[PDB]
């Protein structure tokens, strides 16, 4: 045809971009709500940065004034009770939703090819996530925020030679202070924008081949427009979320949480109880599980390793895990083992507790371990099971 | 033999059937729910 | 004759929509 | 062997399990196989005659289509199901020979995965 | 309003006509340049006005290939005076319609509409063909849409056959293709087409037939714009010679298809041209044709069969023309055939549009529309001698043979030959 | 010194152009002084006066009606029945069809060869045609043989044989046709159409019917049809053109005489299986073909409906275009503007059907795949545009389009004699030309957005496509098109 | 009109000074009406001859060349020029009219603008 | 589609089916109708039936008899022996042959 006349506004260049990447892109028609999470996440992180330019208006990143601006964000801003709460509890909800969107990728095997970008540009998402909500923990300036900092700024020693020069580096002095709590409220402004990026980058690499679906085969045969069919299937995702994260603001506000950070820090006596948040007591587990400093660290880091090393493993042609039972199975003990990891980072370091962590330790790792094996003795499924 | 595809063209129904596991229809002619 | 309409119909969502958004009921 | 499901009978209850998943939906085993996963299941795909192909792509509409309603095959249909009738496999192990041999001799590949 | 099955109430209804009126009169004007203008009045409330020129294929040799059905294509296009949009949009204002045509020995320019718009249709008419713009954009425009309308020459095996024929048939004038070759396309252009008709469309060789109209107010509106044209010494149509041919495309595949012609004479002759009308009735894919010029014709038979069937097609239809020429035809075969012919013609002369085209057709050749009722006493006089000796003669003289298709099974051109 | 204008190739061509185009700055005044592209209302009731349609009713309620010019030369006569496909059962559907074929196969009096060596005689033409709610057989004859194709047409309605082995023989000719739908895909997409739009209703069955009912056809199925249907009340005899009103009439009232005398009527049949228009789609994907054809319609207005008038206008406002069309960019309707301009379709054409009690309006295209998006949305457009915007010169000239089509597609005995009989058996009477053109002129802007506001805006379509027709919008693209969100 | 080079005489020195500038490019006036600029100069362009046209690009080709090389035509080469000999003037005014008179009947324009 | 290129090759494949007639007349450039339907079970049918031991010359320049026969025979002597079969006759009749 021959573009003489403007037709629909839509392809116009103004807004051809905009259409083909988002009213009009081909999606498969079998997808469940499983693969809302990804717009949930996305909505999340909008509300992160609303919310929080907002109390950056009223927050002040020192020391001395650091945990009063904050109860004066409770007390005295109009709303600012709603603003605190819904940035508080919006970090938790953006971790649980970040969390089913991983494991909907470990059942359906999204990470396999060809979409190994696509995870591998997850995996530095949640990473971003990871230090974003932590450095954001510390602003506050309460006894969980300070006992927070002091140890994960002095992971950095577990390093032989130069540990102990960038803990120092990190902590701008000899301990932490003021100099901490500065630079770590401009990387929690900083960090987010980035944050941006790679989930727009992370979208764009899905959309080269599209998004898998949960029968993990060939779907071109079946696709239609995101607009308005899986709009309105993520605007009822987005409503239940909405409704759950009403919940937690105007119900539980500090349910998912601690009173320790509601004394102010004091550097001179630690609290009997020093925990995180709890989206990172799973890895808190896998750290208190080795009996080292250095292999507590090293662990951490086979972690997000394993992470990134399975999309390219040799693996079977079968990607969903409604057609592969040993699989499908192997998945289910592997969330069970994450939930018992994040239980076990709650408690104390004691009997039976040690045994405990270390064997859920095991048991997270050989999840990565024996998967690659799956494939290689999967792969000769179709030649002995002949009909 | 001849194809589904191809006796389903050569033959237009008056009576189709729909699929009915998720929706059941209103009763034919019946005025639209707009 | 149905531009005017139009524009006559959006200006009063226009104005019930700013009576809504803010609602000056304690300044009229 | 262990996988043979003749001498295991785990492996005849992995057999069975598979098997009544792929026949609710009217697949084949070799349906799952995707042409985007393996650019050898492109190059196998390509060689095969089309009504093999045609046939392939109306079992994953009408499979895709099963799954969008949450439904099943009628019991019917699921009587005459044939999960394990193989059509890719012995043309996926010629190409990958083909290209073994391409490597052995220091041939270029005649197809490449783009980098994504 | 009221439901359509009740009348309407407060409508003027104008006085019914009486059931019997009296046919018209056909009242022929020449103008001192050589244009003659003709019309009839009719009962109907519809007008068709046309302007019919004796040019076509066989004035474009040797250097105008393809010129008279660009012309066709180019009708009712941007003129001097206004441009195509101005020009379609007064068609619609007066809910009109356009027609062209172009033929071997004629081209047609035709309007229809009613007859209170006679004015708007003889200003129009008469502009599009005496002033032409020829514009380079609107021109390649209809050359593009040219090449579309001879690429699919291959889907119609009947007229693709039936100018393969008239190319292999006929040796000068007649045998220049009426569907150019994509080669004699390209160096057609605004100049080539400008020089072709002002060569050739002259006032002593156009025809204004208005059917439906009164001879006096078609009179006051194109006179006017008419009587400018100089007068051009009438000149003499180029001759064409018959030879034998043998047309073979062999494509291939399947569903082959064949034509064997001869000649039959043309429009003049007026006795042996109703002879050839007739035996086309009476031999009635499988059918028979006739494309009669002003002193030649073609009588053919066509034909598909299979493409392994094709040698026993040639036969069988070959033993036809036998058959007929021998005088194995009854008179009650005749008599089928006679009537088939009367009745035919009567009603081919229902439609105005046909009529009209009579009229410009046989003034540009005869200069005088001929009553039917000569032409019937023509047909209720043929005996079983005359349509036998005709076809004896038919068959003795050269014959012209196309096939396409699968020729390879086709028998050779020698071998027809013989048959006969 | 630099050089003339005319040196250079490229100066020299320039020259050219520029004087062709001052030539074309001068217009001259003689042809520019009668034709205007302004479209104007214009009343002309005294050209359209015409011979009178004599309508007489025998006593048996049979209808004879005629159109008298005893100038011409032939004649056309023939039988209008209400009768078709509508009308039979699910069980006897396709019987209306299989009349059609063994009408013309011999009567008592007449065998096949008798019946066939008769007409071709005297030259003359048989046709047999049936659609839903319409069945008609008539004779194109010279005007001395009006009498003898008179005594034709009543022997084969009346004593009609029905053989078993020539049944037999025409069981294989339909069922051979019905493996053979194909090479006609126009006739295809609005058979798929009727039977999605008119679901579980008599107006959605096709004419040719099921395969198992022509199998299980036999003599009594088709003397039971023509008894139940074939009625007096129910016919119609129209004749046009070199016949008088008393003699058909005197030859109707000898040969018509042991008709069937039901007491079956067309308006109780109607009322008690109603049509009705259910918004739905059929989709024939194959992308084999090399192009895509399909129609979108809207429930339409029944022949008695004033609206339908309306929707007469509101389709020349539409209207029809194919490639071989010179002039497709300049035509009043925007529809065609879009399609020719942008090169969008192979061809385009609005359709407005009636029926006793329901009707169709929409728009049937030819198009390549890739140019079903743009096509689709153009079509939409437009068509919901007549709710919003409707300019007086559009109205004015779709109705001077309108009035001139009419008038001159009736031209020639056949064509009148259709026009007879169809009127006589939708309105019960012929409309006369004044008549019908001052409805015409009643339908002005204003009217056209009203109705176009009743049947065209936020209402539910039915949709059949065929081909490649992937990148076809779905239902849903369809139906929000049917109204502005901007007012 | 004081625009008149014969007229007004500040007009002579307007027309002198912009004859001069483009004698240094080797281009004429109507060269710098860009097709981008607006669809009516496309049209235009597109209805002029290819002999026009490609004498048109040619120029344009020099001038960016001489641009680029911060050089001048040589004052041989610059004798030659014709900096005001139009060949783009009457069609498109022919263009604007055509496009007014079905501006004027009401039908939609043969060609629009992208919403960029 | 690249051999009207060639005025030579074109009008000599030309006139052998314009003046033969028979087997001689069958082109050796198929064309854009029997390609379709060619496909690789009808390339092994006409090779099975054509490709007879007794049709077969092997021929070498520039070798001796022994080594070639040590190397030739055990590929070569499991051929059936099938008998010849008579050579398609074809006649000459002269034609025509015209394209525009
Ligand atoms: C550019 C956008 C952001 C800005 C300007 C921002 C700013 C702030 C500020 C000023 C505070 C201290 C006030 C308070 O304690 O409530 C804070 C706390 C916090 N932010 Fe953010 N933030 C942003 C995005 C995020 C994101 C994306 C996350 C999650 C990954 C996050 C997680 C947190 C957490 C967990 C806290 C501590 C909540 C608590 O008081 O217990 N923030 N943020
Ligand atoms: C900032 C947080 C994130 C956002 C906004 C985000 C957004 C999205 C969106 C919109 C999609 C496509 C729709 C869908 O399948 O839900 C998607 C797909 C995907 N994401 Fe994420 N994502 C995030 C984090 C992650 C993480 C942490 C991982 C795991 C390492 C991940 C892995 C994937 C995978 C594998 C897919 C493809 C899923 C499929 O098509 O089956 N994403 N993401
Ligand atoms: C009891 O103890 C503990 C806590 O306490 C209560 C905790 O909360 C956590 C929770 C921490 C987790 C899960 C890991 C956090 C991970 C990282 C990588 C944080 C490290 C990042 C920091 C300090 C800021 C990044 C600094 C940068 C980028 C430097 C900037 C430089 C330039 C721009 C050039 C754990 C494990 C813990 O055991
Ligand atoms: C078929 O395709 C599509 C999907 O399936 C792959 C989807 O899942 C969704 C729904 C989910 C989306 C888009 C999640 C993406 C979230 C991201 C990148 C993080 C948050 C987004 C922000 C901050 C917007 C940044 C973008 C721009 C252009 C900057 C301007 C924006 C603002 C000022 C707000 C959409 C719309 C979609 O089409
Ligand atoms: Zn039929």
């Amino acid at each position: 045809t021959i573009r003489n006349q403007r037709f629909s506004l839509l392809k116009q260049p103004i807004s051809s971009t905009l259409n083909q990447h988002l009213v009009d892109y081909p999606t498969p028609s079998n997808l469940s709500y499983w693969w809302g999470f990804g717009s949930l996440a996305g909505i999340c992180l909008v509300i992160q940065i609303v919310t929080g330019v907002f109390l950056a208006m009223h927050y002040t990143p020192h020391v001395d004034l650091a945990f009063n601006s904050v109860e004066h964000i409770m007390r005295d801003v109009e709303g600012g009770w709603l603003l605190r709460y819904m940035h508080a509890n919006g970090a938790s909800m953006f971790f649980i939703v970040v969390y089913l969107h991983i494991f909907r990728g470990l059942y359906y095997a999204s990470y396999s090819s060809p979409r190994e970008f696509v995870w591998c540009l997850g995996v530095v998402i949640f990473l971003l996530m990871i230090v974003t909500a932590f450095i954001g923990y510390v602003l506050p300036w309460g006894q969980m925020s300070f006992w927070g900092a002091t140890v994960i700024t002095s992971l950095a020693s577990a390093i032989p030679v130069v540990g102990d020069t960038i803990v120092t580096w990190l902590w701008g002095g000899f301990s932490v202070d003021n100099a901490t709590l500065n630079r770590f409220f401009s990387l929690h402004y900083l960090l987010p924008f980035i944050l941006v990026g790679a989930s727009l980058l992370h979208l764009a690499a899905l959309h080269q081949y599209g998004s898998n679906n949960p029968l993990g085969v060939h779907s071109e045969m079946d696709k239609i427009a995101f607009y308005p069919y899986f709009y309105v299937k993520d605007l009822v995702g987005w409503v239940a979320f909405a409704i759950f994260f009403s919940i937690w603001i105007f119900y539980a506000p500090n349910v998912l949480g601690h009173p320790d950070n509601y004394i102010p820090a004091n550097p001179m006596s630690t609290p009997p109880h020093i925990v995180p948040e709890w989206y990172f007591l799973p890895i808190y587990a896998i750290l208190r599980s080795i009996p080292d400093k250095a292999g507590g660290v090293a662990a951490i880091a086979l972690v997000f390793i394993c992470l990134l090393a399975l999309p390219f493993f040799k693996s079977m042609y079968v990607r969903s895990s409604s057609f592969r039972p040993i699989y499908q199975g192997m998945f289910w003990l592997l969330l069970a083992d994450c939930l018992l990891l994040g239980w076990i980072g709650c408690q104390p370091v004691e009997a039976p507790f040690v045994t405990i962590g270390q064997i859920s330790s095991l048991v997270f790792f050989l999840f990565f371990a024996i998967t690659p094996i799956l494939g290689r003795v999967g792969r000769g499924i179709p030649n002995s099971y002949t009909d | 033999e001849v194809p589904a595809t191809v006796e389903a063209v050569k033959t237009p129904n008056s009576k189709i059937v729909y699929d009915d596991h998720n929706h059941e229809r209103y009763p034919p002619g019946d005025p639209s729910k707009r | 004759t149905i531009d005017i309409q139009a524009a006559a119909g959006w200006g009063i969502a226009a104005a019930a929509g700013a009576i809504w958004v803010v609602q000056p009921f304690g300044w009229i | 062997r262990l996988v043979d499901p003749r001498k295991n009978f785990l492996a005849r209850m992995h057999m069975k399990s598979v098997s009544n998943r792929l026949r609710r939906y009217g697949l084949r085993y070799d349906d799952l196989y995707d042409p985007l996963y393996d650019l050898d299941i492109k190059e196998a795909l390509n060689r095969l005659p089309r009504e093999i192909v045609d046939a392939r792509n109306q079992r994953l509409m009408r499979a895709m289509d099963l799954s969008m309603k949450h439904e099943y095959l009628p019991d019917n249909l699921q009587a005459v199901q044939t999960p394990f009738r193989s059509y890719l496999q012995d043309m996926l192990a010629l190409v990958k020979r083909e290209r073994a041999e391409r490597e052995a001799l220091g041939a270029l590949p005649l197809y490449q995965r783009t980098i994504p | 309003l009221t439901s359509l099955d009740m009348p309407l109430q407060g409508v003027s209804l104008p006085p019914p006509l009486a059931d019997k009126v009296e046919p018209s009169k056909l009242q022929i004007t020449t103008l001192p340049n050589g244009l003659k203008i003709a019309s009839e009045t009719t009962p109907n409330p519809a007008a068709s006005i046309g302007l019919y020129v004796d040019c076509g294929s066989i004035y474009e040799a040797p250097y105008f290939h393809g010129a008279t059905h660009l012309l066709e294509r180019m009708a009712f296009k941007s003129t001097l005076n206004r441009t195509h949009f101005r020009l379609v949009r007064e068609i619609e204002a007066i809910g009109g319609n356009t027609s062209a045509s172009a033929s071997r020995e004629q081209m047609s320019y035709t309007i229809d509409a009613l007859k209170t718009y006679v004015p708007e249709m003889v200003e129009v008419l008469i502009d599009s063909v005496r002033n032409p713009a020829f514009l380079d954009w609107e021109v390649n425009e209809e050359l593009r849409k040219m090449k579309v309308e001879i690429a699919e020459l291959a889907k119609n095996p009947m007229g693709f056959l039936l100018e393969a024929i008239h190319s292999a048939g006929y040796s000068g004038p007649l045998a220049s293709p009426l569907y150019a070759p994509e080669s004699a396309l390209d160096r057609l252009n605004g100049e080539l087409l400008e020089e072709f008709m002002t060569e050739n469309f002259t006032a002593a060789r156009m025809v204004l037939a208005a059917s439906g109209v009164e001879h006096e107010e078609l009179l006051k509106v194109a006179e006017p714009l008419t009587s400018d044209l100089p007068n051009v010494p009438p000149q003499l149509a180029p001759k064409s010679q018959y030879v034998g041919g043998d047309f073979r495309q062999h494509t291939g595949g399947e569903a082959t298809h064949f034509a064997v012609a001869f000649e039959v004479p043309g429009w003049n002759n007026e006795k042996e041209a109703v002879t050839a009308t007739v035996l086309q009735m009476l031999m009635g894919s499988c059918t028979a044709f006739t494309s009669i010029f002003n002193d030649t014709g073609l009588f053919g038979i066509y034909g598909c069969s299979s493409p392994q069937f094709a040698a026993k097609a040639i036969e069988l239809a070959a033993k036809e023309l036998k058959d007929v020429a021998g005088g194995k035809v009854n008179q009650a075969h005749l008599d089928r055939a006679k009537a088939a012919t009367k009745s035919a013609v009567l009603m081919n002369l229902e439609s105005r549009m046909i009529a009209a085209e009579d009229i410009g057709r046989q003034i540009l050749t005869y200069g005088e529309r001929k009553p039917v009722d000569q032409f019937l006493k023509s047909v209720d006089q043929l005996t079983l001698k005359d349509i036998a000796d005709f076809t004896s003669k038919v068959i003795s003289k050269p014959l012209t043979m196309g096939s396409f298709g699968d020729v390879l099974a086709v028998p050779s051109y020698d071998t027809i030959s013989s048959k006969f | 010194s630099p050089p003339p204008p005319h040196l250079m190739p490229y100066d020299h061509a320039a020259e050219i152009i520029k004087n062709k185009i001052k030539k074309l700055e001068n217009p001259d005044k003689r042809f520019l002084k009668y034709a205007s592209p302004h479209p104007i209302l214009a009343s002309h009731n005294h050209i359209l006066s015409a011979p009178e349609t004599r309508v007489t009713t025998l006593p048996n309620g049979l209808r004879v009606a005629t159109e008298s010019n005893l100038s011409a030369k032939t004649a056309t006569v023939g039988v209008w029945i209400d009768a078709g496909s509508r009308f039979e059962s699910d069980e006897t559907n396709g019987t209306a069809h299989f009349l059609e074929h063994m009408i013309f196969k011999g009567t008592d009096r007449r065998t096949v060869r008798a019946l066939e060596e008769e007409i071709e005689d005297i030259g003359g033409h048989l046709n047999a045609y049936t659609s839903r709610e319409q069945t008609t057989y008539y004779a194109k004859v010279l005007d001395s043989n009006v009498n003898q194709a008179l005594d034709v047409l009543a022997d084969i309605l009346q004593n009609s044989k029905f053989e078993e082995q020539r049944i037999n023989r025409e069981r294989d000719v339909i069922l051979r046709e019905m493996q053979e739908v194909e090479g006609q895909t126009d006739e295809v997409v609005l058979d798929h159409l009727h039977a999605t739009a008119f679901q579980y209703t008599p107006l959605g069955r096709t004419i040719l019917g099921p395969a198992q009912n022509v199998k299980s056809i036999t003599r009594e199925d088709l003397q039971n049809y023509i008894k139940t249907h074939y009625t007096a009340s129910r016919m119609v005899i129209a004749a046009a053109g070199a016949v008088k009103h008393e003699e058909v009439v005197e030859q109707v009232k000898k040969l018509f005489t042991k008709l069937s005398s039901d007491p079956t009527t067309t308006s109780q049949l109607v009322a008690n299986e109603p049509a009705s228009f259910t918004g739905s789609e059929v989709r024939m994907i194959d992308d084999d073909l090399p192009l895509a054809q399909f129609a979108v319609a809207f429930e339409g207005a029944s022949w008695t409906d004033p609206d339908s008038v309306a929707l007469m206008v509101m389709q020349t406002m539409l209207g029809s275009w194919n490639k071989n069309v010179g002039g497709g960019k300049h035509v009043g309707s925007d529809l065609t503007q879009r399609v020719a301009i942008n090169e969008i379709a192979e061809s385009i054409m609005a359709f407005n059907t009636n029926y006793k009690d329901t009707g169709l309006f929409g728009v049937y295209a030819v198009a390549k795949a890739d140019c079903l998006d743009d096509l689709s949305y153009a079509i939409m457009y437009e068509v919901t545009k007549l709710a919003y915007r409707v300019s007086d010169a559009d109205v004015t000239r779709a109705r001077n389009q309108l009035k001139s089509s009419l008038l001159l597609h009736m031209d020639g005995t056949s064509p009148i004699a259709e026009d007879i009989g169809r009127q006589l058996l939708t309105y019960g009477r012929r409309i006369p030309t004044a008549e019908l053109f001052a409805r015409i002129d009643a339908v002005d802007a204003s009217t056209v957005k009203r109705v176009a506001n009743k049947y065209i805006y936020d209402k539910d379509i039915a949709i059949s496509a065929i081909g490649p027709i992937q990148d076809l919008p779905d239902y849903n693209k369809f139906r929000r098109r049917t109204y502005w969100n901007r007012y």
